[PDB]
């Protein structure tokens, strides 16, 4: 069967401003087959609760979800997302850049 | 004018591990309206915009009733598929379809669309007329000639043709405050130092829908596509999109460069610079 | 509103 790598794309629903409520989000897409294990970390830990959108694909028959957590953004607080994937040997981490 | 209902279904099998997962998705243009997930915790068609949560629970319980049944006969097809196929047992194997139906830009029916992966790779697709099929292999020719014999193609069309048609503009009247009502994209521009002598500006467009969308960047009134970055356009979970779209210029030559922006939303395209 | 349709 084909197999296919994540992108992946971590950023927030609205410009990050520190102390304003947000949503921090990561996206990934263009992967194959389905199963995906996607975490968000704060200051490297797992973030508790985080939801995701229902599994859907592009026109290319490739994967995509959005997983999505509130959060307030502060000065120092670092944030990351953590991918698991068949086509990983070992969980991808993408850091958090507010103007990505 | 143009709109679209659209489906999603996928099927992966676990051999040794239970029975296939069955997970489906329907949308109006890039809004999802429904789910179902065979695995969830108590499986049921379930509402993911506002414009059906009226439909009633008759609504619901039909179109539970028809996620169970296919993911009842996707089943059958991954079974089917791997005799084709002469596969083993043990593997994993993965059944994507999608369909619709979309109106074209004076709001009637255009077209329709059926078309159905394995292993994420092309099978068989209803052919434009939605009276043929194209067949990507000596396997899904046995498909084929099954649904050649049992006139499949014409059931599938007088859903798309018919009841897909009418069910998308229920919806879109129900829904015509979000549905039919673009969002223009909310603009900027940034930029970082990248060294002494290069730098980028990063163009950005926010909150809009529909999710299409077109971001370039041009020096002196010229397209420059050579040394431009385009990221994906994403969801921002609220309902609406993103992207954004970066060049690396010369340090001291920002001002040579405008971003142009492309959406439904906007009355015309819009130019853009770099505002220190 | 879902189409459920024939095996393959
Ligand atoms: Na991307």
């Amino acid at each position: 069967a084909i197999q296919r790598t994540p992108k992946i794309q971590v950023y927030s629903r609205h410009p990050a401003e520190n102390g304003k409520s947000n949503f921090l989000n990561c996206y990934v897409s263009g992967f194959h087959p389905s199963d995906i294990e996607v975490d968000l970390l704060k200051n490297g830990e797992r973030i508790e609760k985080v939801e995701h959108s229902d599994l859907s694909f592009s026109k290319d028959w490739s994967f995509y979800l959005l997983y999505y957590t509130e959060f307030t953004p502060t000065e120092k607080d670092e944030y990351a997302c953590r991918v698991n994937h068949v086509t990983l040997s070992q969980p991808k981490i993408v850091k958090w850049d507010r103007d990505m | 004018g143009s709109h679209s209902m659209r489906y999603f279904s996928t099927s992966v099998s676990r051999p040794g591990r239970g029975e296939p997962r069955f997970i489906a998705v329907g949308y109006v243009d890039d809004t999802q309206f429904v789910r179902f997930d065979s695995d969830a915790a108590s499986p049921r068609g379930e509402p993911r915009a506002p414009w059906v949560e009226q439909e009633g629970p008759e609504y619901w319980d039909r179109e539970t009733q028809k996620y169970k049944r296919q993911a009842q006969t996707d089943r059958v097809s991954l079974r089917n598929l791997r005799g084709y196929y002469n596969q083993s047992e043990a593997g994993s194997h993965t059944l994507q379809w999608m369909f619709g139906c979309d109106l074209g830009p004076d709001g009637r029916l255009l077209r329709g669309y059926d078309q159905s992966a394995y292993d994420g790779k092309d099978y068989i697709a209803l052919n434009e007329d939605l009276r043929s099929w194209t067949a990507a292999d000596t396997a899904a020719q046995i498909t084929q000639r099954k649904w050649e014999a049992a006139r499949e193609a014409e059931q599938r069309r007088a859903y798309l043709e018919g009841t897909c048609v009418e069910w998308l503009r229920r919806y879109l009247e129900n829904g015509k405050e979000t549905l039919q009502r673009a969002e223009h994209p909310k603009t900027h521009v940034t930029h970082h130092p990248v060294s002494d002598h290069e730098a980028t500006l990063r163009c950005w467009a926010l909150g809009f829908y529909p999710a299409e969308i077109t971001l370039t960047w041009q020096w002196d009134g010229e397209d420059q596509t050579q040394d431009t970055e385009l990221v994906e356009t994403r969801p921002a979970g609220d309902g609406t999109f993103q992207k954004w779209a970066a060049v690396v210029v010369p340090s001291g030559e920002e001002q040579r460069y405008t971003c142009h922006v492309q959406h439904e939303g906007l009355p015309e395209p819009l130019t853009l610079r770099w505002e220190p | 509103l879902y189409n459920t349709v024939a095996t393959l």
